RNA sequence: CAAGAAAACCCGCUAAGUGUGUUACCCGUACCGUAAACCGACACAGGUGGUUGGGUUGAGUAUACUAAGGCG
RNA sequence: AUAGUAUAUCGGUAGGGGAGCAUUCCAGCGACGUAGAAGGGAAAAGGGCGACUUUUUCUGGAGUUUCUGGAAAAGCAAAUGUAGGUAUAAGUAACGAUAAAGGGGGCGAGAACCCCCCUCGCCGAAAGACCAAGGUUUCCUGAUCAACGCUAAUCGGAUCAGGGUUAGUCGGGGCCUAAGGAUAAGCCGAAUGGCGAUUCCGAUGGAAGAACCGGUUAAUAUUCCGGUACUGAUAC
RNA sequence: UGAGGGUAGGGGUGAAAGGCUAAUCAAACUUGGAGAUAGCUCGUACUCCCCGAAAUGCAUUUAGGUGCAGCCUGUUGGAU
RNA sequence: UACGAAUUGAUCCGCAGAUAUCCGAAUGGGGCAACCCGUCAGGCCCCUGACACAUGAAUUCAUGAGCGAACGCGGGGAACUGAAACAUCUCAUUACCCGUAGGAGAAGAAAACAAAAGUGAUUCCCUCAGUAGUGGCGAGCGAACGGGGAUUAGCCCAAACCGGCUUUGUGCAAAGUCGGGGUAAUAGGACUUAGAUAUAGGAGAACCUACUGGAAAGUAUGGCCGAAGAGCAUGAAAGCUGCGUAUCCGACAUAUCGAGCACCUGAGUAGCGCGGGACACGAUCCUGUGUGAAUUGGCGGGGCCCAUCCCGUAAGGCUAAAUACUCCCGAGAGACCGAUAGUGAACCAG
């Protein structure tokens, strides 16, 4: 189990991109990292194979990402309840996604 | 196997001891020989590899009882 | 004279009882091998069983010079 | 050291005694650190005396430490002492048979050495050709010149990739037995085991089943192709 | 001279040299007993302070070893 | 890089199944391990499938073989070394070689100790005690009794005699075999459990603002949780970010948990001579060789031996616990190491 997954909308809580939200693009389970859309861009130097510097999202360690509250816009911790199990936001109590 | 078939006797290990008390390893062997026997009850002959002590038992309780005693204790096999 | 393997294949004996067509499975097969490729720690002046080994000269497979081929 | 400031005494090997410093970790009371810890470079200052300690500054980029007590893997200059690194001899010995080289073209950044051609020289009962043992891809081709090659290298038995070994008869094996080995029935023997046939295994030998010449590939050739032969099975 | 066998460590083999038995032989090699034993040689690492010898006697399968005495030092009690 | 799988539930975890080439105990025969060659029954077509076929010990059937830590029990068994030389002695009933069990093994229920006072199976710990002894009386070696503990537990045959059945000799008698009788030391006997645990899992509290900074988890405020302030990770040192921790809840499988009477009471045995071995030990126990009793008024022991007294019943057997060990599995720890250290091996390691 992980507290985030693909398609989730999450807010960064630590790092240089703290205070920024975004959608989760890919989850690297073994390394415990995920790509969030529009955050943590990098300038990769690619040879033609036309070449040039290109932009891409670098993964953020998942412990710095929290699922945004359904009702309010702030990041909250989550839990699972039988109501199979399902995620829900600890700040408001509503089911998540 | 150099074992008596009536008594089970086998060679034992000991020492030679000289007058200066030098001790060297030796073997005490069995007075073991092969002998043919007439078996009155079975009207046949058998050849046994026995010690002189086994022959003494044969000449006290008889051949037939000796083979029965020897087979119970596991000496004839 | 120092007196020069064995068993089977292939032929006997009794006892006991030509023609045509199709087809021929398995493994090896490169390359080095009087050597830089093997045995010597080395691309080491050593060692390494068998066969062949042209022409002139010669008793000769010795010696000298040469072909094919191989080398500096 | 004696007396409580005075008197005496203070060269030292083997050796006896006293008092301390540093190192690693632990307990307790406490401190320091990204506003820069440990470590490393430089400088300055301290200590009855010393083992050592403190401060400043550069590097460094995350740990460190006072005091009291506790426990030790608790301190190097030498053992023809060990590991790793780097010197000296020294740009010295040497570059592995005195069979030998010269020129013109070529590819190329680059040529004494590589390719082609002309000349020269060496072996030729061999330094040529075919097998066995052993090796195991070194064979051919393209790319590459870092390392390897006792120099350089565009070259190589080097690196990487691709390719290449074709059997009714050849050599083996299938069959047979020798030395020897393993055994059967038996024999011997603390154990482990040692012996023991006409039996089986085991070639370096014996087989009543039989092929030779030529040509083609960059690399195979009694094997592929051509010609001309031979030997077993099998069905009509 | 080729191939394949056989003899194994107080054993083998030797036209005999104590030769040879995997560059090892008056007793191979490997592992273990095992850190054998070595009255022998070499070596033994921070600091300051106080004191400070012996190389003689006796005995010893002893003589370059050791035991006891003699001579140093700590603590303690006596004066000598 | 390329193509796919998966909310009609992929991957992943636990449990049970399917498949499982060749060698190797290797087992159809051979063999230079991973190869060659067969007989037999079936089915395809010079070949190829799919069966069976070793040996040895029991009754076709059942069994075994081989491998592998240490601990146990057996069979054999050194030397260096110490004795400041060395031979008795020591090292040592060690190293080592071989055989063979079990979760432990061995021992074990008095032919025992003791000393007129008593204790009663075995094993292991603390003492007794470096004692009594033993010893070229050298170097050395070295008990037991008694006391205090751990743990505790006791049983079964043979024989007298009775019955049956088979065999044998001649109804009798003997043997063998099953049933009944019987088991001693003060002598005795005969006759006259289904739940739990294990191997997957589920839930699991609580933080904001400012500064420094590349990045806060740091520092300063102000909150909150605590049966949770163990820890690891996260761009620096986090009870409140993540995985977790305290606590609670869970298994379709599979695994585990009377008088008399003299009839009997173990034979090549006890004991003995010769030669050895083990006992602390250079009377007691074992035996290679040669011999050899008695029967309850018997027999054995109490450190030569005799007498008396005391203790006990050999020559049949079985038994848990308290003890020994770690190839391994799970959970933990360390005033232990931190890459020339610590295992030879943190990587690629025999
Ligand atoms: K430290
Ligand atoms: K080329
Ligand atoms: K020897
Ligand atoms: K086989
Ligand atoms: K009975
Ligand atoms: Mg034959
Ligand atoms: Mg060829
Ligand atoms: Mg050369
Ligand atoms: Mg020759
Ligand atoms: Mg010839
Ligand atoms: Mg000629
Ligand atoms: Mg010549
Ligand atoms: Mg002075
Ligand atoms: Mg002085
Ligand atoms: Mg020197
Ligand atoms: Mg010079
Ligand atoms: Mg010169
Ligand atoms: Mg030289
Ligand atoms: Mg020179
Ligand atoms: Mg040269
Ligand atoms: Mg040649
Ligand atoms: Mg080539
Ligand atoms: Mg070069
Ligand atoms: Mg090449
Ligand atoms: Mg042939
Ligand atoms: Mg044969
Ligand atoms: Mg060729
Ligand atoms: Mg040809
Ligand atoms: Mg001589
Ligand atoms: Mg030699
Ligand atoms: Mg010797
Ligand atoms: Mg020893
Ligand atoms: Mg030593
Ligand atoms: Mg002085
Ligand atoms: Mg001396
Ligand atoms: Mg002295
Ligand atoms: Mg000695
Ligand atoms: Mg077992
Ligand atoms: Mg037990
Ligand atoms: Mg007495
Ligand atoms: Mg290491
Ligand atoms: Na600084
Ligand atoms: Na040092
Ligand atoms: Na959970």
């Amino acid at each position: 189990k992980l507290h985030i997954k693909k398609g989730d909308t999450v807010m960064v809580i630590s790092g240089e991109d703290k205070g920024h939200s975004g959608r989760v693009l890919e989850v690297l389970v073994k390394e415990q990292r995920a790509i969030v859309e529009g955050l943590n861009m990098i300038k990769k130097h690619a040879k033609p194979s036309q070449g040039g510097i290109i932009s891409k999202e670098a993964p953020i360690h998942i412990s710095n990402l929290n699922v945004v509250d359904p009702k309010t816009g702030k990041a909250t911790r989550i839990g699972r309840r039988l109501n199979k199990l399902v995620r829900y936001a600890k700040k408001s109590g509503e089911e998540i996604k | 196997s150099k074992i008596c078939q009536i008594t089970g006797k086998k060679a034992m290990v000991g020492n030679n001891v000289s007058h200066s008390k030098r001790r060297t390893k030796r073997v005490f062997d069995v007075n073991l020989f092969r002998k043919k026997f007439y078996w009155v009850e079975q009207d046949c002959w058998v050849v046994l590899r026995i010690s002189a002590a086994g022959l003494r038992l044969i000449n006290k309780i008889g051949l037939d009882a000796a083979i029965k005693r020897a087979a119970e204790k596991g000496f004839l096999n």
